[PDB]
């Protein structure tokens, strides 16, 4: 049947998949670096840094395949949660997304090794070859972020992660395939593609038909990335590159052969011969390896007419750059079967290409997209639009016990902090965690009262292991508490935020009940200003000590601060600042350049982007891990954004109206908001 | 309607395009082929080898006097449309824009 | 539930497949050439006896 | 099967065999697999519809005379009149209601009119040696790589000399040499695009890479039919069926333009003429064969003897050389029946003139590869013809059609219908009168069509959102100005306008204001008025008897009909207005528009400022639009000399009282052009456009076509209509230019 | 010491296991031809013997 | 199943073919011996 074309046999060492002809393989899922954020210098430096390990480990056995896949992600489930106001917000903001891209970019580089009693010892040598190759590749891809796919247990019979990607490459849809006693190529093809008799187009059944554009460029690329135009598009596709690195002796012979062939001609072109001779000279001195290369683009369209239109648009976009696609009318079968790693024979037209050109054609550049699903709490907490028209799937747990959860939001309170804080909290309600909130203002209280939990403002007139409580109490002497009542809580810090010394004792006592009540159920601590609590003598020490255990539990500290220079990154605050997983920087009209860049390790070009947002532009820079993007949760007409923005923002008049209505209603099924709806806008009008 | 006009201010062609090269009523190149065929027959038999020449030659002459240099058209057809393979598979003569996939 | 002890042997299985297959190729030429020579004996004997 | 596909493609023959091209050896010159260096000339053909019969023959004689020097056996010419549907011209994008509706109606007016325009390309090759036999013997020998470089250098020098001579010979024609153009950090080849269009059937830009031009030239799979006369190209954009045709018989006469009938037609096609010049030895041999076969007369004809006798004398001593010629016409159509009926139409058109064509069969691919300029061997039917006859077949006549897209400021401002039938893409920028000149002079005789044409051009040119400043007469365009976003600023008598004579550097400007204020003088007031200007008996009299806000709008006007009596009003008025608008010139696109020259004559120094300032503004998005209702007295002006000299686009409106003298001496146009112009009787709508040296009798129309109901009244200019519409505007008082419906009610009396 | 672009290309494209299968198929075919020659010798002996 | 079922599969399938060739050689040899020994007398 179709088992002829697929060569993989069985799984070895828990991280390599053996193959027919004894050719060990290893798959890496790479999250590309953000090309947009960085300047022009960083991209060249990244290309050269990759070339470092490429030529460093280069050998005739080595080879690499690169696949980029644009997936219409359905892994977002549109979960259900009981609150009414958050339901309104969720539904409207889902409605806002109509007509916008939901495609994501996934990049894969699969390193493959094909060597050209003592049989077992030679087998050990062969496997340790790929062992060292993977080790050096991992060390070289630390900044990029590389997850070596490996087996993962499931209910007593294992699944191998690498098989899933190689399946997706041929099946076209993510199908979980387990490790069974068979050979993998026997049954990994759940879906067999059917190609046309003449071969112009191909068909795949879920039906999605596909067509292929052959791309081959024989001269050096001007730009570090010439194919990034495709990263935004309305068509799913798979783009492939194979680099079977030739050994140097073969490279010399090929160059001499091509040089002589160009010499023997009726018309002599002095420019091309000089260029080829220069490349020959560079080969010994500029130590870049050459390998056979071929590039194929496999778009996806429901109907052949739509497929042809997508091909035409891709060709036009490519010809905007100086790359001319050659359409494939026949041998589409060979080209498509060339996609599977270790299928050397079916390559349509390999062409020896310098390593620098290969990296220029396929550098790991992709827009930020995060991980829509699989996060430790569940699906992505929320999805945010970005500039350049690509969707961003926001999740807190993104790090470099368990991944870090702490988040930093830096910006002025007026500059969109309120709406973003409220929207993120409302989305995070979908997992139903416990929330403890401290607000620099009375703004948070209306938002909290909208949710299930009732805010507990602090006002004048309303105030054995307990040895710790007594000893902390003595420290102050020197100068409905628990989570049983309801899930969510809010305690005003506006009373003691500006106070010189009243904040410390009440913070010390409150942390007792707050931490001790749940203690391992879940935690999503929120502080509007976290630099005010940290100036304590005792609180910061316990935070730094116990962050490890809180991280072990389902505990995330969503810190925040209006001014980072105000937080001044004191000696005690250093750990809290540095262990932040995801940073969201708002537009800061005033930002001390040196402290801002050096404290956050923010790149110079990223700082240029932050300044570019300037003042009073409702955009933010999200730097998760080691990549960045300019995401704006702008709220316009396509039209409830007006009202759920009106309630979300917190003002003293809104605060007093909220408290009076809550106290006076008695029983109100969040019907104060309809009262709150018009009772406010009348005053502003 | 047309810049053309009925005028006697003319540059005559002289109709020398009818008097294209010929030796004995035929162009030499097709007649060279006729001589080659006559020699091919002379390989088989000499009695009728020279005899077959006047019939074919007269056919050549009478065809050429009708439509001159049609033999160039015949040669072009034989060279291009005839020699092409896979004519049936494509339903017509086809030429792949892409080069040989192997080319090795 | 020895997850990898079960494929700790698959490696040696692949090695033994390669070894058995190359050994089979060797014995294939061995038998083929033996038959070639012995059939040459038969054919030349018949040629001689034909007269 | 997968193996089956591999073995099939291994059997398949690439198309690179039939495309003999390689690296650009020079920016303007392409190589060839057989060292036949090539250069493509893009020619904007001469206008022939002027119908000057003797001048056509004179043009042919001149072309032959100039070609004589270049004529040598190592040469060839391939002419391709490619006629294409146009998609480059984009639909305009508009904001104002009136202009947008006018655009919508006018676009709807072209349902059923052909938009195809034909452009002419001449490709000249330089084969090193044209030996009949010795070339074959020499081809099979190796050569010294330095001596191949010597051949390269000599051939390039010869071909560059040829191109220079041809460019000098084609001054009256377009004469544009296609060369390398770079875009996006990577080089591109403009000539490659033309050859691709010939071979691919569609304009595909061709980047220049290290590999050879032949291997990656073709992106479309050709499928020539077996036992058929048409072929099919398979492409991503669509499937194109092309049918070919051939000429088999000629006539003696060769009166120029025998093939011009094909230009104005409804079928897209490509016409090929190859003129492989033939050496004089072989030329006289070919001539002598016909001579001898005529001498075998037996009283065949007596006249033909003395018709051919002059041939020897003219060949030895004339400026013409024999040649090898074949003509092939490739009609592109989307269905087999459509291309076949197109071929029938084309054969009928060819049989109209004395040539007799015959469809090409069994040589379809041979004829198709013959289209490529470098394919010598694939000539299907080469015939010996005179060089004069070749220029007769290919006289580079073309109905004038301005550039639709790529013009300065972008697309062509308007598309205007033509009497011949080829749509004319009007645009202000013209080649010859660096940055293209946009000057225009809309001379005419008391025809309201001047106002209608000018208003239509303004409304359509609104697409660029350009700043426009108008000086109208007789309240003609008040309604048109108000229709789009603009302020009329009527300069009616009895009320000084919004601006007072004062202005708010500035002292330097008001200096000349003092000088022009000097009337009824001028020596004692050289600085005695200047000192008071630091901060004249009749001067304060004028000040007491005099009886603005800019950049908030885009279009302006000035009711300047009042100052046709006293320039000392008109001269300061123009001085102040020009100085005011001078600031907005550099801000964005500008188009000054006028309606008279005698009021500009009243300035007596507007020429002094203009002689340099027209260049200065012209460098930075400056355009003048000039008009004249009395062309006869226009050229009399001292400034009128500069007016005529600087003009780029000349447009004439039907003048029954036309002057031969003026339109010849100035307004340079041929005698046949003048006869055509005077042929326009009074009130005929058609108006000659001499955009550049080429000219065409384009016409504009607005009648119901199966519209324009409101715009017909708005474009025109009537004192009664203008004053009444001013009454409506006074009543409505709405800056929302969309106010048009309220006036549409008052249209009841006029349109009753 | 590959010393050949063609050798490297062939080594990439060639399938090792299929190569071994084809080699054994050729071996058995040649052995069959040998058996044919042997049977021919047997027939010749039986014939010329008489 | 898997490669192992292919390993034993060939491991005795080639047994079959080797045995068949050995039997064919034995049959041919005994044929020659018997026919010749019939020839001797």
């Amino acid at each position: 049947p179709v088992g002829q074309f697929i060569p993989y046999s069985h799984h070895v060492t828990d991280t390599i998949i053996s193959t027919k002809n004894a050719e060990y393989l290893s798959v890496w899922k790479i999250d590309g670096r953000s090309h947009q954020s960085a300047s022009e210098a960083d991209v060249f430096q990244w290309i050269r840094e990759l070339n470092n390990t490429l030529r460093g480990i280069s050998s005739a056995n080595l080879s690499l395949w690169t696949h980029i896949v644009r997936r219409r992600v359905y892994e977002y489930p549109d979960a259900e949660f009981d609150n009414v106001f958050c339901r309104q917000l969720d539904e409207k903001y889902r409605e806002s997304f109509t007509g916008y891209n939901l495609m994501v970019n996934d990049l894969y580089l699969t390193v493959v090794y094909r060597p050209v009693d003592q049989k077992k010892h030679r087998q050990e040598s062969c496997i340790k070859a790929l062992e060292d190759i993977n080790r050096t590749l991992g060390q070289s891809f630390k900044r990029y972020g590389a997850e070596l796919l490996s087996v993962y247990e499931k209910g007593g019979h294992a699944f191998s992660a690498p098989l899933e990607f190689l399946a997706r490459l041929v099946n076209g849809e993510h199908i979980p395939m387990p490790i069974c006693r068979d050979r993998f190529s026997d049954y990994m093809a759940v879906n067999r593609p059917m190609f046309s008799k003449w071969g112009e187009v191909g068909e795949l059944r879920s039906l999605r038909r596909f067509g292929m554009l052959e791309i081959r460029e024989y001269d050096d690329a001007t730009e570090p990335g010439q194919l990034n135009v495709l990263l935004e598009s309305d068509y799913e596709f798979v783009l492939t590159h194979s680099f079977s690195v030739l050994s140097r002796p073969a490279a010399k012979e090929y160059l001499q052969r091509h040089q002589k062939n160009l010499i023997d001609a009726r018309d002599v072109a002095t420019d091309q011969i000089e260029e080829i001779d220069e490349a020959l000279n560079q080969l010994i001195s500029g130590h870049f390896v050459m390998g056979e290369h071929h590039c194929t683009l496999t778009v996806y369209g429901e109907t052949v007419q739509q497929v042809r239109d997508n091909l035409a648009h891709a060709s036009a976009a490519m010809l905007d750059v100086a790359v001319l696609p050659k359409p494939v009318d026949l041998a589409l079968e060979a080209g498509y079967w060339a996609q599977l790693p270790a299928n050397w024979q079916w390559r349509p037209r390999p062409a020896p290409i310098t390593s620098l050109n290969f990296l220029s054609f396929s550098p790991f550049h992709n827009f930020m997209s995060g991980k829509p699903t699989g996060n430790p709490w569940g699906p992505a907490v929320t999805i945010l639009k970005t500039v350049s028209g690509t969707p961003l799937y926001f999740n807190f747990h993104a790090s470099k016990k368990r991944l870090l959860g702490n988040t930093m939001l830096i910006g002025q309170s007026s500059s969109g902090k309120t709406v973003l804080l409220g929207f993120l909290l409302a989305q995070a309600q979908k997992f139903k965690p416990t929330i403890v909130a401290f607000d620099k203002d009375r703004g948070m209280e209306i938002s909290i009262r909208a949710m299930g939990g009732r805010y507990l403002p602090l006002k004048t007139g309303e105030p054995h292991a307990n040895l710790i409580f007594l000893k902390q109490f003595v420290k102050k002497l020197a100068a409905a508490l628990d989570l049983s009542t309801h899930q969510i809580y809010g305690f005003d810090i506006t009373e003691f935020l500006d106070n010189p010394e009243a904040r410390t004792p009440v913070m010390m006592y409150l942390l007792y009940r707050t931490e001790s009540m749940i203690d391992g159920r879940r935690f999503m601590y929120v502080f509007d200003e976290f630099w005010k609590p940290l100036q304590d003598e005792y609180f910061e020490d316990l935070a730094k000590n116990k962050q490890k255990t809180i991280r072990k539990q389902n505990g995330i500290f969503v810190f925040a601060t209006q001014e980072p220079s105000d937080a001044l990154e004191s000696n005690i605050a250093k750990t809290l600042i540095q262990q932040c997983a995801t940073y969201i920087f708002l537009a800061n009209p005033k930002a001390d350049y040196e402290d801002y860049t050096q404290g956050f390790k923010l790149t110079d070009s990223e700082f240029e982007l932050v300044r570019g947002l300037g003042e009073f532009s409702r955009r933010f820079l999200i730097k998760q891990g080691d990549q960045s993007a300019l995401a704006e949760m702008n709220l316009g007409k396509f039209r409830d954004f007006d009202d759920e923005l009106l309630v979300l923002s917190g003002t003293p008049d809104n605060a007093e109206i909220a408290e009076s209505i809550i106290a006076e209603v008695g029983d109100d099924p969040a019907v104060w908001l309809p009262i709150f709806l018009d009772r406010v806008k009348a005053e502003r009008s | 309607m047309k810049p053309p006009q009925q005028q006697h201010e003319a540059f005559p062609l002289f109709k020398g395009a009818t008097r294209l090269p010929t030796i004995w009523g035929v162009p030499m190149i097709p007649l060279m082929a006729m001589v080659m065929g006559v020699a091919v027959i002379a390989l088989t038999v000499s009695i009728w080898w020279w005899a077959l020449v006047p019939p074919l030659w007269f056919i050549m002459a009478q065809i050429t006097k009708n439509d001159d240099k049609a033999f160039r058209i015949w040669w072009l057809w034989i060279d291009t449309k005839f020699r092409n393979r896979n004519k049936g598979f494509w339903g017509a003569s086809s030429y792949s824009p892409a080069n040989y996939r192997k080319r090795r | 539930e020895q997850l990898k002890s079960y494929y700790e042997e698959s490696r040696g299985l692949e090695r033994d497949l390669i070894g058995e297959f190359v050994k089979s190729r060797k014995t294939a030429w061995r038998v083929a050439t033996a038959s070639g020579l012995f059939g040459l004996l038969g054919m030349v004997c018949g040629i001689v006896g034909f007269s």
